[PDB]
């Protein structure tokens, strides 16, 4: 599932391409920490956090790539 | 996630290359003399695994190095195969190969052949849910009878770390600092819009609009964690206390046993004689019964958090014969969802394991080799 991405994003950011980040879905994504499924620990719920704000990070920082080359292309 | 191999070389008592031949899944015993090396293998997963030995100075590295007649070793390695049939572990492969190196002068880890830092080591096994937090997974006699003695004040900690919450504001501290490192990167974008492939300017501002909404579902998040931390302490008792309860009832059949708060700390009430209003305190237990009952709460705790493997070294040794088979019985349920490694001198557990180990010294160094369920239950008696 999504959940299982931003666990991914927490632990081992490496095996996270673009192709994620842009899937990725932030709002459906913290939707699913705050409301059920498998309720969880505080701890898991920690890494998610920061799995959540880590894709939004990339998202931001590829944003700013593509913005820094359509900037200096036009 | 499961240990399918170890291999241990120059690690205190195996002096010499030790290749164990591959694990079950379930239930493995291991059984052998004083001496043999069963805590020096346990010790070798631990020096892989266990946070607690993740850093160590020149005087602890050395203690383990084997030491003895004979051929002076200078280096020392455990290896760990992890099968990945789950794919727990964030590898393409069937098979993960984590290996720790020591020296004198060196201290390296090793993930499938190549070089990672010690903190590659531990996400990576937080990622396959093995946390270096709950550090249940290994469990000794001297960690049960220690726990059988503990007052109320340490069981208090022990449910505050179970609850996370020491964790959860590390990541929470982490995730605010990398949200301010993106407003500087937010507003060199937002900023930098003015410029503006008239259709790309609207993906972009379509782009920064996503942006948008997802800082008010993150500030969302932070708001309803930040309420549950305070929840959580009193959610986890409540869910180790009914573990607790439904394992000491499963341990003994009539017996009762509980939680109870105090916050200053943690007690326990149980009855052996069978819920009728005898509920003694923990520290009028006898002995055998006080280390049950630290049993019981283990197996409550790692009921929180879950594990894929269980390391037991010498858990039934205060224990008798009626509560050893109550606490293998239980074994042989949990080793179907999880992977056991346990050494035992009573027949009890054996009944319960699908693989049997003997660990003999000979000739100054440990070995480690498969054997018969009749040559283990021989040895026992
Ligand atoms: N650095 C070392 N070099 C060589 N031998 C060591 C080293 N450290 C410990 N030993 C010895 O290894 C032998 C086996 O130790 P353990 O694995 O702890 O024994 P054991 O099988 O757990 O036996 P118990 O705990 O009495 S049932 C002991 O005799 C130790 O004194
Ligand atoms: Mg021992």
């Amino acid at each position: 599932g999504p959940l299982a991405k931003i666990w991914l994003a927490a632990h081992w950011d490496k095996k996270l391409t673009k192709a994620h980040v842009f899937e990725c879905n932030l709002e459906s994504s913290v939707e699913s920490i705050i409301s059920p499924k498998v309720k969880m620990a505080l701890r898991t719920s920690g890494h998610l956090l920061l799995g959540v704000v880590r894709i939004y990070h990339r998202k931001a920082k590829y944003l700013l790539a593509d913005c820094n080359e359509a900037f200096i292309k036009i | 996630m499961y240990i399918k191999q170890v291999i241990i070389q120059g690690f205190r008592s195996y002096r010499d290359q030790t290749i164990v031949d591959p694990f079950s899944s379930k239930h493995n015993v291991i059984v052998g003399r004083n001496g043999s090396g069963k805590s020096n293998f346990f010790y070798a997963i631990q020096f892989v695994l266990s946070d607690e030995f993740s850093h160590l100075r020149p005087e602890q590295r050395l203690a383990l190095l084997h030491e003895g007649t004979g051929p002076r070793v200078i280096s020392a390695f455990v290896e760990i195969i992890f099968d990945n049939s789950d794919n727990r572990l964030p590898i393409d492969k069937e098979e993960v190969s984590l290996r720790r190196v020591i020296g004198a002068k060196k201290d390296q880890y090793f993930l499938d052949k190549k070089m990672v830092t010690k903190n590659d080591v531990m996400n990576l096994l937080e990622s396959a849910g093995f946390s270096r937090s709950n550090p249940y997974y290994i469990v000794k006699q001297g960690k049960i009878n220690q726990m059988a003695t503990a007052p109320d004040s340490q069981r208090l900690k022990l449910l505050r770390e179970v609850a996370g919450t020491r964790v959860y504001d590390e990541r929470k501290e982490e995730s605010i600092s990398l949200m301010k490192e993106t407003e500087g990167k937010r507003e060199k974008i937002n900023e930098l819009l003015k410029y503006i492939f008239s259709e790309q300017k609207e993906k972009l501002i379509k782009r920064q609009e996503e942006l948008d909404r997802g800082y008010k579902s993150i500030m969302e998040l932070m708001n309803v964690l930040e309420l549950r931390k305070y929840e959580a302490i009193q959610l986890t008792f409540k869910q180790v206390s009914k573990n607790f309860s439904e394992v000491f009832q499963k341990l003994v059949p009539g017996g009762k046993a509980t939680l109870v708060m105090k916050f200053t700390g943690v007690g326990i009430r149980v009855s052996f004689t069978g819920k009728q209003g005898e509920m003694r305190e923990m520290q009028q237990l006898s002995g055998g019964q006080k280390s049950l009952v630290a049993l019981a709460l283990i197996f409550a705790i790692q009921k929180c958090d879950p594990a894929p493997f269980y390391l037991f070294d010498q858990i039934d040794q205060a224990l008798d014969a009626q509560h050893r088979k109550a606490v293998s019985d239980m074994i042989m349920e949990l080793a179907v969802h999880a992977q056991f490694i346990t050494t035992t001198f009573r027949p009890e557990l054996l009944e319960s394991a699908d693989k049997f180990y003997g660990v003999k010294f000979r000739n100054k160094v440990s070995h480690i080799d498969v054997i018969t369920a009749e040559m283990a239950k021989d040895f026992v008696e």
